[PDB]
């Protein structure tokens, strides 16, 4: 599923976003 | 397009590398 990956990246996006700030 | 979703993973993966550096 496209959402499947879209989700994973959504997690890493939030992870990096965390460390970012 | 799923190949682009998984490819993006490395994107957020490399970004996380910035967390350290």
């Amino acid at each position: 599923k496209i959402a499947a990956l879209k989700e994973k990246i959504a997690a890493l996006k939030e992870k990096i976003a965390a460390l970012k700030e | 397009e799923i190949a682009a979703l998984e490819k993006e993973i490395a994107a957020l993966e490399k970004e996380i590398a910035a967390l350290e550096k």
